[PDB]
């Protein structure tokens, strides 16, 4: 429905197309789920833009995301 | 009619066309279509042919020289010369005021008033010093150009400052296919018989294509191939793999039987070449090609790994030695191991070299000290089989590991790495081997090994080392640890020969080939 | 190619060496050297049959590019991997027409074979007999 509505035209320009929650147990498809979207709007798994929450866990990881400050390495 | 500066440090491509001696360009009719269509625009008419070194990108510029030859190009283009300017010698005194930008502003006004040019410039992001003059000249319309950079210098370079990407339009560039590569060979081979009038096999062509495929990752197609089947033909009635593969011995230092030979052979000698240089650990080396055997027959994923193997006997008895010889033996040389290190992980709080040889196996030593990380790196590698691209499938992975009674007093180990890992990433592995605690027997086969492999490195300053076997038997005591044992006989062979000779014959005597003969003592 | 042992397929090729200090001796004028290089290149071009050597290739695309356009000139040069890996290495165009040649570090066996061959002829300047053994 979030796709559809997209491409459709309706999506406020302003948000992105959508934002979504998977919550589940271990194993049950939404990792899956996710990379089938993916290749559906891409061809390919590829595509996607994975990041591993597990590897943020300190505060700071954030420069990762969007950079380190002036001033600071890389 | 004439521009006689510009004639006399560009090739002319144009009239190299008409005069019949430019190659063929085969395929490439999308990329000369997209240039055709660049070039017709009113503004930023100037193509950038973005690709890795050597894809084609002046093979382009050739094509599109033919093509204005040819009549195929719109009338908008059907009378323009095309120019290889070359920036070599476009600096030629880098101190002076204004020197460079004389002779770039004459070239520049050449072109002008001659309104017919079309210019192709190499390794355009060299020139982000002159962007200043060009911009104002581009800005005009006088000057139409083509460049060719990497896609990474484009990004440095032309990417940063907008005025640049203003002016030129980028077209993507990529290497050829194994197919497309072929049919360029196929289409050159005439144009090579021609020059070395020797004839060319179709099963040479494939040869060359495979093996600069598969043993010269640097570099990339057709490039590759063609150097390939020219410097064959020049070793060189009619060409044949056998002449490929010595060019490929060549520029690998491979040895030629290891690379001519088939798979399967290749995989069926696999457990006498490991035995050989390993010694012992029976079970080891018979589950590894067990393993290895049971992938490459072919049923497997083609895109994962050819394996994935946990290592937890002690220290290191032999698990490095059989690594360098698992590497040895399926991709022929020990050069062909990456030893990971783990500080790329604990660095954010490899791939690149991957890059540079996905025929090879990766060793990740004690895997137990890595940081965490490395799971998600690993789970990545051996479910997908590709990172950021870089391809695993033809690498090896090894996992090596190293996994008191307050009391008045071979199966542990497979349980205790169930608890000392993550459980879902041991789901994975494709085997897990015990190595055991040598033998006295094999030890001193080690030392026959080692104690060879110093005679004949001796042997080269003609000291023709001779050894008794009671000698090295008598110094299996100097090293045997219940911790390691291929390591510790490393000091002892020094002592027992290079130090034991320093006194024997060095000084106070003088070297010679007759007493170099070590005789047992009765003691060593 | 004296020997003829060469092959074949090029005995008629002639192998001379350009040394730029001959090339400015006696020039008058600025362009005189260049317009001399550039006759020169054409007398290559018309005589098809050389080869030309040039050490100290790293002094050296584009002045010589109009024999180096197609190869015209055919080119033998010489240098260090410091002088290769800063510049010839760095020009793509450099790089399409040249190819590294590796010559390698000699043993001594083949340092004392050389030496107590070219031997006979510093014996001759010296008048005195140099030992096999001590130059080994
Ligand atoms: N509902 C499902 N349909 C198809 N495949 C599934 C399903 N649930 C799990 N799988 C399979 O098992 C794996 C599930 O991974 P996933 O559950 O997405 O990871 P997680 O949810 O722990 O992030 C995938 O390889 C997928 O093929
Ligand atoms: N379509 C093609 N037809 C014939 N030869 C080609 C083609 N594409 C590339 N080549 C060959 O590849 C070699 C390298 O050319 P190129 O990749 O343009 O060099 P550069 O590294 O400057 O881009 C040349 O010998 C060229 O003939």
């Amino acid at each position: 429905k979030a796709v559809r509505r997209a491409r459709a035209g309706l999506k406020d320009p302003k948000r992105p197309i959508g934002s979504f929650i998977f919550l589940g147990p271990t194993g049950v498809g939404k990792t899956e789920l996710a990379r089938a979207l993916a290749e559906s709007m891409f061809g390919d798994d590829d595509a996607m833009i994975r990041v591993d929450m597990s590897e943020f866990m300190e505060k700071h990881a954030v420069s990762r995301l969007v950079g380190a400050p002036p001033g600071y390495v890389g | 009619n004439n521009t006689p500066t510009l004639d006399s440090l560009a090739r002319d491509l144009t009239v190299i066309a008409k005069d019949g001696t430019l190659d063929p360009v085969i395929g490439r009719d999308k990329e000369i279509t997209r240039v055709i269509e660049v070039l017709s625009r009113r503004t930023k008419n100037n193509p950038v042919l973005i690709g890795e070194p050597g894809v084609g990108k002046t093979a382009i510029a050739e094509g599109l020289a033919q093509a204005i030859v040819n009549n195929e190009v719109p009338e908008t283009l059907k009378d323009k010369r095309v120019m290889s300017l070359d920036m070599g010698t476009v600096v030629a005194g880098t101190k002076y005021r204004g020197e460079f930008e004389e002779r770039l502003k004459k070239v520049m006004e050449e072109i002008q008033q001659a309104g017919n040019v079309i210019l192709f410039i190499d390794e355009l992001h060299t020139l982000v010093d002159a962007s200043n003059i060009l911009k104002p000249a581009l800005a005009r319309g006088e000057l139409q150009c083509i460049g060719a950079t990497t896609l990474d210098e484009y990004r440095k370079n032309i990417e940063k400052d907008a005025a640049l990407e203003r002016r030129f339009q980028p077209v993507q560039v990529d290497e050829p296919s194994v197919v497309d590569t072929v049919a360029i060979l196929k289409g050159l081979r005439d144009r090579y018989e021609a020059h070395h009038r020797i004839n060319i096999s179709d099963e040479a062509i494939e040869a060359a294509v495979k093996l600069s495929n598969r043993y010269v990752s640097d570099r990339f197609l057709p490039d590759k191939a063609i150097d390939l089947i020219d410097e064959a033909s020049s070793k060189v009635t009619s060409l044949s793999e056998e002449d490929i593969a010595e060019v490929i011995a060549g520029w690998t230092g491979i040895p030629l039987t290891k690379i001519n030979e088939t798979e399967s052979e290749k995989l069926l000698s696999l457990e006498d070449t490991l035995h050989e240089r390993v010694i012992g650990q029976k079970d080891a080396v018979n589950s590894i090609s067990k393993a290895v055997r049971r992938a490459r027959a072919g049923l497997k994923d083609p895109k994962r790994p050819i394996g994935s193997f946990i290592f937890l006997g002690p220290t290191g008895v032999g698990k490095t030695e059989l690594a360098r010889a698992l590497a040895e033996s399926m991709f022929g040389d020990d050069d062909a191991m990456i030893r990971v290190d783990m500080s790329e992980f604990m660095e954010k709080h490899l791939t690149e070299k991957v890059r540079r040889k996905p025929y090879s196996v990766i060793l990740f030593d004690e895997i137990e000290k890595a940081h965490p990380d490395v799971f998600n790196i690993l789970l990545q590698v051996l479910d997908d089989g590709h990172l950021t691209t870089v391809d695993f499938r033809n690498t090896i992975i090894i996992m090596t590991s190293n996994v008191r009674f307050a009391g008045f007093g071979r199966k542990t180990m497979l349980k205790e790495l169930k608890n000392s890992f993550r459980p879902e990433f041991l789901n994975r592995v494709d085997d897990i081997i015990v190595f055991h605690k040598l033998t006295k027997e094999e030890l001193k086969e080690i030392v026959t090994m080692m104690v060879n492999k110093l005679t004949n490195r001796l042997s080269e300053q003609n000291i023709n080392i001779i050894v008794t076997d009671k000698a090295k038997d008598k110094i299996a005591e100097e090293g045997y640890d219940p911790e390691y044992g291929a390591r510790p006989l490393i000091r002892a062979i020094q002592k027992t020969i290079e130090d034991n000779l320093s006194e024997l014959i060095l000084d106070g005597n003088q070297i010679e080939g007759k007493k170099v003969t070590v005789d047992h003592d009765g003691k060593e």
